[PDB]
């Protein structure tokens, strides 16, 4: 989607953008 | 990349009057040149630069 | 001169003329040997394209 | 009215660099493949980094696997699709000695199973230093005594990665290679340094041959 | 310290240089209730109103002086000489800026002194001096510590005492003038004014201005100094205006 | 009551269209491909946009892969499945030279790894012209002397794509060929120009063989 | 009955003459927040925005076409080309007006059409046309009706029914234009504004726009009327900017 | 789903239709 | 997404972080 985190970790997250 | 379309121009420096010097002083002198980008600077389109390389892995 | 800090000095002197050059290079901060390597040639180098003024300092 | 987005340090270091390769052939019980992990054994992804004296980052993995058959004598060679498994082992963890070794169990170390023809693995790994910060660069020695091993390879106790086939061998060899990626996301960097001039020789230190500072013009004012 | 900006030249002055402004009037563009040409101005700004560098003099021990006249003295410098070429009427002021640097071992005077409608005076009695020995463009007219003979017909007397005017050269500090002293300055800049008894002029029968460096006090130093000192002069056009637009004159 | 949506620039010219097509082997070192990229190879799309003398568009990138089984003289020949390496070097960037050569690691190169079987591969570009728009047209030099290379080509600097297969060698040679097609989308155009008559010569310049202005009838009133 | 006047020119039309305006666009200086050159812009004005007419051509029975490439067929006239040469950069408009006057008793029709980026073909498939046959200043380039042979080495493919570009020369209406037909117009009058694809251009190396006259219908008459009937060209920059001043290029 | 941008980029968006 | 149970059963869930 638009942005949603699918993961419990903050590592998994995609880029800081 | 030189690309003559995209040609910027040229920098010179010139002697407007004269080194003048009094008696024992060199007159030989040096100058050194600083250069860094401005303010209003940007770059674009990220590639891999030309100046490092590789023919085997680093043991 | 690339080969020790002769590299970064400028020559100059006292003359017995008028108006003579001390320097002069192409405005390729990318891809000309005298501004290739600096800080901001090397930054410029990861890049493809640049826009902005360039500071020029003479000590 | 001109942007620096694409120059910050993410855009800058938030793209996948290859950091090593290594393969495995499945006729033989040492057909395993082990790699230490660092990135100072590829020039691009290490000169990227070493523009910095510390970092803080999240990273990135993903696996390319290709596999070859090698050269068989059996009639009509037909393979089964093959499946991988890269197991990561922290320092003190057991270590395989072959491949159908107990350590492939993998019950606390974490571990990938892939088949080939799926799209690439990738995982996700968190900022895992003892330190504040990752280094670059560390002028310092591993003992008290200053003897010994100097430089950052002191710091260097990340651990090991080993690569197998899953599947029993067939009629006929296959050699396969896995390309490990690095991705660093999050990225905070301190203490800018000079660009890397003189090229690398060695990945533990910044062993280097002295090299001219640019290249060369035929006068002062040669345009 | 002090930085004077025109167009895309840039010179610079210690901040208490003391610019000397003509009559203290300040150049500016003719007014509408003071012209009578009726077509419409050519102001080209930026593209004239520059710094530009004339071939630099050596300053010699026994140096006389030196002159320059002003309009001609541009009549070959970028835009402007192309627009004095085009035009039939001109109207312009000026900042000069003289430079002469040299040492604190270094000893020397010189009179900068800018002479409106200077006409001078030929060696001949019955004749009146030539273009060429009035005025050599960027290239700069000595005066001379002899006096020039009559035999000549048609040359400039240029003897300096007598400032090539018939006057008392100590006299010329009536006129907008700055001294250059080695001891205390290295530079002098006056700005000056349009003058003349007309609105505009045409710009190649007519110089308004002549520029005069004459050295009061000899240069000098001792064995072991740099012997070679150079004179520069760097002039601007200020608010320089053109009017009667035609085809090229070949002057 | 006849709505005029189709005959819109975006629908008129967001169609993919194959604009090269380029071959490598994987029985030798130098088993890649490279091509400049262009958009005047072609005659359909090429004709298309030179409907119009600037454009300003974002590109949508489309591969469509595919190999061939090149004779052998090995008995069995069973073969893993192949994966591919598309990497991009903008101009001024190092290039490869042999298919194992460093700069595969396009560590800041932006470069996509496809394994075949599945769906083309796909990315998106922005528009990345130096200028305010594409041009089409050039009536110029690209030296001020007006001496050299004269027209449209003056202006193209675009990169270059560079294709290689990932898999090492296996026991028969695996011909490949990678399909790009181009889809302009977010388009905005300029100055309408008549459309191409003569038929295309060359892929730098305008050069045309004279022809007809169409073709023939019998006489001034034959239906 | 209608004049229009630039500077210190002045050109006649009827009342009525349907001035052509470009793609609708008047021509105007580069806005601020569209301009990337940081220097200030030179603006000489009156001293360029002028009508300056260019040598004539005659319409002959068999005339074919001709051709002009605008900012280079300018690069002779006055204070205009002056600025070209000493400055990198430039834009302008145009205001092109063709004149071609002929009695009642006298038919033809010309098609006028001021073409952006009209890049030609060469004779030779191999290679690009030289620049003495892509333009010839002021002197009017020939369009041909016949083809240039092959052996030609950097000659323009000049067949007039394809216009040197590989199109239908039918179709060159898209493109401002208008017609001259003897039995209407005597003239012809096209505004175009400054196209390209930056806000600024070198005006040596890159010819924005060219100027296309091709006869539709012949000229034609009886014995008796005049047979010698010119084509006059005279062309006015608008809104002419400059940038980057420096020394003067060679060419 | 009907429109909603999956990517941070224009350049990633669909056709303008 | 970011915590939705997709089964009905609780053993499906993931895991108790
Ligand atoms: C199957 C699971 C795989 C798990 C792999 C874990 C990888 C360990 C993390 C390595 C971080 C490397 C940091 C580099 C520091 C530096 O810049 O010197
Ligand atoms: C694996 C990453 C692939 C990236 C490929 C980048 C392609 C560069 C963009 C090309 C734009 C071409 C524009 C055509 C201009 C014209 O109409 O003349």
């Amino acid at each position: 989607y638009t942005n949603i985190n699918y993961y419990k970790d903050a590592a998994s997250n995609s880029a800081n953008r | 990349v030189e690309d003559e379309y995209t040609a910027a121009g040229y920098i010179t420096c010139w002697y407007q009057t004269n080194i003048v010097v009094p008696a024992d002083v060199q007159s030989s002198c040096d100058i050194l040149c600083f250069v860094s980008a401005c303010n209003d600077f940007s770059v674009r389109m990220l590639k891999d630069t030309p100046f490092i390389r590789q023919d085997t892995f680093y043991q | 001169n690339v080969n020790s800090l002769k590299a970064y000095q400028i020559p100059v002197q006292s003359n017995s003329d008028n108006g003579k050059q001390v320097f002069g290079f192409p405005l390729q901060p990318g891809a000309n040997g005298v501004l290739n390597r600096t800080l901001l040639g090397e930054i410029l180098n990861y890049y493809t394209h640049w826009s902005g003024s360039i500071k020029l300092t003479f000590m | 009215y001109h942007s620096r987005s694409e120059s910050s340090i993410e855009n800058f270091l938030c793209r996948a660099a290859c950091v090593y390769y290594a393969t495995y052939t499945n006729n033989s019980e040492k057909g395993y493949a082990e790699w230490v992990i660092n990135t100072r054994q590829v020039a691009q992804l290490r000169r990227k980094l070493e523009l910095f004296t510390y970092l803080r980052f999240d990273l990135e993995l993903t696996f390319v696997i290709t596999s070859a058959q090698q050269p068989s004598t059996a009639t009509s060679v037909d393979a089964p699709v093959q499946t991988h498994q890269i197991m990561y082992v922290p320092p003190g963890g057991p270590v395989p000695t072959k491949v159908t070794d107990y350590a492939w169990q993998t019950s606390t170390n974490p571990s990938v199973f892939w088949t080939e023809g799926n799209a690439p693995p990738r995982m996700s790994i968190p900022f895992i230093s003892i330190g504040n910060a990752y280094s670059c660069f560390y002028d310092g020695w591993t003992q008290f005594s200053r003897n010994g091993v100097y430089g950052i390879n002191t710091l260097n106790n990340m651990g090991t990665l080993y690569m197998r086939h899953v599947n029993e061998a067939g009629q006929g060899p296959i050699k396969s290679t896995v390309r490990i990626y690095f991705k660093p996301k999050h990225v905070k960097a301190w203490v800018p340094r000079p660009p890397r001039l003189c090229q690398y020789e060695k990945q533990k230190n910044v062993n280097f041959t002295p090299t001219g500072v640019t290249t060369t013009r035929v006068g002062i004012t040669t345009t | 310290v002090r930085s004077i900006t025109l167009g895309n030249s840039t010179i610079t002055t210690q901040e208490c240089a003391n610019v000397v402004v003509g009559y203290g009037v300040w150049p500016e563009y003719l007014k509408d209730n003071e012209a009578t040409a009726e077509d419409q101005p050519t102001q080209p700004d930026v593209a004239t109103c520059r710094f530009y560098t004339l071939e630099s003099v050596q300053w010699m021990k026994n140096s006389a002086g030196w002159w320059w006249k002003l309009p001609d003295a541009l009549s070959q410098m970028g835009l402007f000489g192309q627009n004095m070429q085009y035009h039939y009427l001109g109207r312009t002021g000026y900042t000069i800026h003289v430079q002469c640097n040299a040492s604190k071992f270094h000893q020397g005077c010189l009179l900068v002194v800018c002479v409106p409608e200077a006409e001078m005076g030929c060696s001949n009695l019955n004749n009146t001096p030539e273009f060429a020995e009035l005025s050599g463009g960027d290239t700069a007219r000595m005066f001379t510590d002899t006096q020039i003979g009559e035999t000549n017909s048609k040359k400039v007397q240029t003897a300096v005492w007598n400032a090539g005017m018939g006057v008392g050269v100590g006299n010329l500090t009536i006129y907008p003038h700055q001294w250059i002293n080695l001891r205390t300055n290295n530079s002098a800049t006056i700005v000056m004014p349009y003058i003349n008894s007309v609105p505009m002029d045409n710009m190649f029968r007519h110089n308004n201005l002549t520029l005069m460096i004459i050295p009061f006090v000899p240069l000098n130093y001792s064995e072991g100094s740099s012997p070679y000192v150079p004179i520069t002069v760097t002039i601007a056009p200020m608010c320089a205006e053109y009017n009667g637009l035609r085809l090229a004159s070949s002057q």
